[PDB]
RNA sequence: CUUUAAUGUUUGAUGUUCUAACGUUGACCCCUAAUCGGGGUUGCGGACAGUGUCUGGUGGGUAGUUUGACUGGGGCGGUCUCCUCCUAAAGAGUAACGGAGGAGCACGAAGGUUGGCUAAUCCUGGUCGGACAUCAGGAGGUUAGUGCAAUGGCAUAAGCCAGCUUGACUGCGAGCGUGACGGCGCGAGCAGGUGCGAAAGCAGGUCAUAGUGAUCCGGUGGUUCUGAAUGGAAGGGCCAUC
RNA sequence: AAUUCCUUGUCGGGUAAGUUCCGACCUGCACGAAUGGCGUAAUGAUGGCCAGGCUGUCUCCACCCGAGACUCAGUGAAAUUGAACUCGCUGUGAAGAUGCAGUGUACCCGCGGCAAGACGGAAAGACCCCGUGAACCUUUACUAUAGCUUGACACUGAACA
RNA sequence: GUUUAUUAAAAACACAGCACUGUGCAAACACGAAAGUGGACGUAUACGGUGUGACGCCUGCCCGGUGCCGGAAGGUUAAU
RNA sequence: UGUAACGGGGCUAAACCAUGCACCGAAGCUGCGGCAGCGACGCUUAUGCGUUGUUGGGUAGGGGAGCGUUCUGUAAGCCUG
RNA sequence: AGGACCGAACCGACUAAUGUUGAAAAAUUAGCGGAUGACUUGUGGCUGGGGGUGAAAGGCCAAUCAAACCGGGAGAUAGCU
RNA sequence: UUUUGUAUAAUGGGUCAGCGACUUAUAUUCUGUAGCAAGGUUAACCGAAUAGGGGAGCCGAAGGGAAACCGAGUCUUAACU
RNA sequence: CCAUAGGUUAAUGAGGCGAACCGGGGGAACUGAAACAUCUAAGUACCCCGAGGAAAAGAAAUCAACCGAGAUUCCCCCAG
């Protein structure tokens, strides 16, 4: 509906991103989260 | 003359060891983000054609 | 004319 | 030859059956993994050696026996599996 | 394959895969397949002769499969680890 | 560099003039005892027109076709997928254009965890203040609550509040459920790495059950897996995703 | 009203009596101005209505003359047809019976007549539905396309502003 | 006058008359891959198309829609 | 259309209720004779007999086994004025 | 004078009856309309099938017409009988 | 014949005789049978020709993986209890 | 004007028919896709031109893969 998928991209230099959803609308602030990158095995700041 | 392959069979099936039919799963394409990782971890690796489906798939496949 | 007609 | 136009009905609509209910009765024999009750609540309740997943179903974490019981002080039902 | 006009199996399923065109130049040898080719030395050439491998193809394997019973130099073939133990049990040579 | 002249140069447009292409269904001559044609000559027109290739518009003039199914005949009306309840005969399942309602989302917290807490309604007293605000006590005992239908659940709360957080993890998966099948569901445990907690532990989204769309074709990122003489590359595969 | 559903509208005329006709009213379901409006002499194998005359149209048929029909001689078709030793009734029954049950009636066989039935004969229902049938027709259905139309380049050149 | 030869002769079609509109002549338009031919050995008092339908009295308002005609500054826009 | 709402005749039981014992009644069961399928068991494997049990309604349809027709060989044989 | 009038030939076809395995695959009989015209008729010619021709009825184009006939693609295809 | 169901008043047949509908080719799979057997078998063609020659090929004795590749294992995954 | 066109005469050749096969110029639709337009049917049917006992093709600006082959045509494989 109203909320938009988004790209979650690691901060490592790997490619590996997680995908979701934002509602862009009432949340403008952009979404980091500390995910598991399997590229390096590590948990790591995943951003957008 | 000699029978033709389905050929669009012929990309969708292989023929394993004791004559069953490995495949690949459906809903691994597109609109990802909603299914579950353990879902789509589960699609990944190939399948067996069943029992019911074999009839279906030798029919298309003669040189399988 | 048409049996049972129209 | 007159025909009366008909209306129609609003309703017409249901959702598919869910199979729930109990899949292994008192006494049966389960190996760990299997499915004992697929339910909407917890009209039954897990107890020893029994798990309750998300949708609430009851499945065996051992090896054993089925065993349903009343148990406490509201009288609820539990699942057990009986290590045979 | 048609089902009444519900997608058929063969549709309703997702590609997969390419053809390798090296798949089709490469076989296979058994050790059954060694004592065959007459000579003792089994090159690419001597396997074509012997009408163990096709004339087309350009690489070759040696795979435990049957039993080899006899000195056998295999010359320029990839052999696996259990061919290359049965070959050199026999007093077979190995060379790359 | 912002504005702006002059010269040179490369172009494009426009307007005149010209004649030599081209036109002539103007005159005259000849082939010729011919209102065809051709040649000649002379006017007129003239790089226009016209034709070829390419190209935008228009185009029932013409053509090929499509224009769903259910249905107490067909049409008209209504419906078509998904969720909840009943019909449903105390396992599952079960039909009708049977009876009733909902969905095509929401949420970076409304998720995880630790710690804590407990409703509605009424009565009595109390500034503004009432039938109903906030305060105090009592009765009551979930008659509340649950992000949104209904059903089943829920106090050890699944309901309410706060702290810290990203397990809304990646790879897998004994074993089961449910499907004709495609598929869908539940899942302890194992490896890696994480959060909360002193710890036992809990966490692979949310009380659960709707919130969805196969394949094809293609897009984006990653990966040398492939790479049509060879090295590359294109394209393809595989993984992620639209 | 070649238009009015309601509707045989209402009022008047004509008739003993008029859902039609004529005149009028206007409540025009749903007239109307060149897909013309209103009128109009003449004309019409044109539609509607009324009179006189006329009559077997009719009350209600009668008789007669001819051609068939009938009989004899000659010639000699046809549609149809599972097989028939082919009755009524009331039931039954794939739901309307010569054929089933029960019962009634009925000696065998022609000829002239009549058409109630044999769901009689005739044409694989035109209606209706269905078929992922057809045709031809329509259009602001889709996709094309002749034609018409636009520009570029070619045939196509010169000189000067 | 004409018409459904063979179930409809009419109120249908035609009609003189009217109007709109196209057409400057190698006319428009039509038949025709074309040459050519009809239009016409005619030339706008002519020719084609369309609607209306002798005659009489007449023919009102609407250009928003769909066509057609005219415009062409600007926006958009093909090949190149 | 004709009795026409016991199938008819007719019935005062030849109706109805209760009790009882007889009998009729089917292609059911039994008897006698015969055929076939399947299983078991022993003869004994050319798979035959033998014994025993049991089964044999059938559309679509599956399975098994045959008859006859014309033509080729066997056949310059055999039958046949 | 006249798409003038009455009315034969001639051209039509309004009504009724008959006929309806006909005398006839459209007629006969009695009436009926036009009958110097937009008339009628002989002979010959031209127009060809998405084509002609049509005072327009989808009429007519050899007893055939919402796309003639003949041959061919051709054993079209037929989820139907 | 078609049907839930036909004496049906549902279909088809006037009768007889003759003819009239599951074929053929090539591929493929399964069953039976025969040969040979970890092998089996040749096509075209050659040929005094149903012989003999011809092993080009094809199927089989190895799989796993998209693939490189590895191989009685392999793929998956950083790695598998 | 020269000339050229044109005219006349002669010589030589062609013309037309015919089964299939063959090369070329044009070229459907039904149908299948369970509808249909891309696609299929199919470069088939059919029309037309031309030839010969055959035609066509043909002596590498061909393949191959670092080794090699050695014009064209036809058959069996490769391979559904
Ligand atoms: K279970
Ligand atoms: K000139
Ligand atoms: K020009
Ligand atoms: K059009
Ligand atoms: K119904
Ligand atoms: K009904
Ligand atoms: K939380
Ligand atoms: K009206
Ligand atoms: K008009
Ligand atoms: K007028
Ligand atoms: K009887
Ligand atoms: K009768
Ligand atoms: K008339
Ligand atoms: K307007
Ligand atoms: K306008
Ligand atoms: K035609
Ligand atoms: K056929
Ligand atoms: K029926
Ligand atoms: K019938
Ligand atoms: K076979
Ligand atoms: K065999
Ligand atoms: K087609
Ligand atoms: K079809
Ligand atoms: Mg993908
Ligand atoms: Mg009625
Ligand atoms: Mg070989
Ligand atoms: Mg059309
Ligand atoms: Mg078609
Ligand atoms: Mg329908
Ligand atoms: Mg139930
Ligand atoms: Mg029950
Ligand atoms: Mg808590
Ligand atoms: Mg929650
Ligand atoms: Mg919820
Ligand atoms: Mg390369
Ligand atoms: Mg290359
Ligand atoms: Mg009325
Ligand atoms: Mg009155
Ligand atoms: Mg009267
Ligand atoms: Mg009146
Ligand atoms: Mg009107
Ligand atoms: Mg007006
Ligand atoms: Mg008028
Ligand atoms: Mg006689
Ligand atoms: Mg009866
Ligand atoms: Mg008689
Ligand atoms: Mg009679
Ligand atoms: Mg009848
Ligand atoms: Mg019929
Ligand atoms: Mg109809
Ligand atoms: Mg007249
Ligand atoms: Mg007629
Ligand atoms: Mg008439
Ligand atoms: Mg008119
Ligand atoms: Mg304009
Ligand atoms: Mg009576
Ligand atoms: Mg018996
Ligand atoms: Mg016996
Ligand atoms: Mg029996
Ligand atoms: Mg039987
Ligand atoms: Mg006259
Ligand atoms: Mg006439
Ligand atoms: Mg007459
Ligand atoms: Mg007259
Ligand atoms: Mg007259
Ligand atoms: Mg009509
Ligand atoms: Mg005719
Ligand atoms: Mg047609
Ligand atoms: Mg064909
Ligand atoms: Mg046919
Ligand atoms: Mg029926
Ligand atoms: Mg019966
Ligand atoms: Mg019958
Ligand atoms: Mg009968
Ligand atoms: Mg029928
Ligand atoms: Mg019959
Ligand atoms: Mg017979
Ligand atoms: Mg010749
Ligand atoms: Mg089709
Ligand atoms: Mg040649």
């Amino acid at each position: 509906g109203i909320r938009e998928k988004i790209k979650l991209v690691s901060s490592a230099g790997t490619g590996h991103f997680y995908t979701t959803t934002k509602n862009k609308r009432t949340k403008p602030e952009k979404l980091e989260l500390k995910k598991f990158d399997p590229v390096v095995r590590q948990h790591v700041i995943y951003k957008e | 003359p000699k029978i033709k392959t389905v050929r669009g069979a012929a990309k969708r099936f292989k023929k394993t060891g004791k004559g069953g039919f490995k495949h690949k799963h459906a809903n691994l394409r597109h609109i990802l983000t909603k299914k579950a990782t353990k879902r789509k971890r589960h699609l990944r690796p190939k399948a067996m054609v069943s029992k019911g489906d074999l009839g279906l798939v030798i029919a298309c496949l003669p040189y399988a | 004319k048409c049996i049972r007609a129209p | 030859a007159h025909k009366k136009a008909g209306g129609s009905t609003r309703n017409g609509r249901d959702s598919e059956a869910k199979r729930l209910g109990v899949k292994r009765f008192g006494g049966e024999s389960v190996l760990a993994g299997s499915i004992i009750v697929r339910q909407r609540g917890t009209k039954f309740h897990a107890g020893a050696n029994v798990g309750c997943g998300r949708d609430h179903t009851l499945f065996a974490k051992a090896d054993g026996k089925v065993k349903f019981e009343v148990k406490g002080p509201k009288n609820r039902k539990f699942i057990s599996i009986e290590a045979e | 394959g048609f089902e009444g006009g519900q997608m058929p199996l063969y549709r309703r399923l997702p590609k997969f895969g390419f053809t390798s065109r090296k798949a089709a130049i490469t076989a296979e040898i058994r050790l059954s397949d060694l004592a065959k080719v007459e000579g003792g030395v089994v090159d690419l050439n001597t396997l074509k002769a012997a009408n163990i491998i096709g004339i087309q193809i350009e690489f070759a394997k040696v795979i435990l499969a049957g039993e080899v019973t006899t000195p056998v130099t295999v010359r320029g073939l990839r052999v696996t680890k259990g061919a290359r133990a049965a070959i050199e049990a026999a007093g077979g040579k190995i060379e790359e």
